[PDB]
């Protein structure tokens, strides 16, 4: 039972499918060019499935607990990109 | 190194290889000898 702290890498699993959120290597190529697509994959191997939490505003800092009402930004570990 | 692989992938995605090949394939403007036995030279600072 880890508690989430700003700075950890989390594993988001789809409740229905049982598969994990990840940044897919392929992209829809709608002029994004330097961006990927976010989907689901079975395998947990690799850093694609992992996402790092970062604070939204200046009040929250790195290393403190994650609150229910707080906003956050997720960074893909493999593609260093944000959910956009 | 994961960081090195990531950076290489970023640069590869940013700059396609075909664009580099085409830009290299772009031709120059050769200096040309003309009448009176003198050369006309394209300007360095105003061209490729």
């Amino acid at each position: 039972h880890r508690t989430l702290l700003y700075g950890h890498a989390i594993l988001l699993r789809h409740s229905y499918s049982g598969m994990y959120l990840c940044c897919l290597s392929t992209s829809r190529s709608s002029t994004d060019k330097l961006a990927f697509d976010v989907g689901l994959q079975e395998d947990t191997t690799g850093e694609a499935c992992w996402w790092t939490i970062h604070p939204a505003s200046k009040q929250r800092s790195e290393g403190e607990k994650v609150r229910v009402g707080d906003d956050l930004i997720l960074v893909s570990v493999s593609s260093e990109r944000y959910l956009h | 190194k994961g960081e090195a692989i990531r950076i290489r992938s970023i640069l590869r995605s940013l700059i396609p290889l075909g664009d580099l090949v085409g830009v290299i394939s772009i031709a120059f403007q050769m200096p040309t000898i003309a009448k009176d036995g003198n050369v006309v030279e394209p300007d360095m600072s105003a061209g490729f």
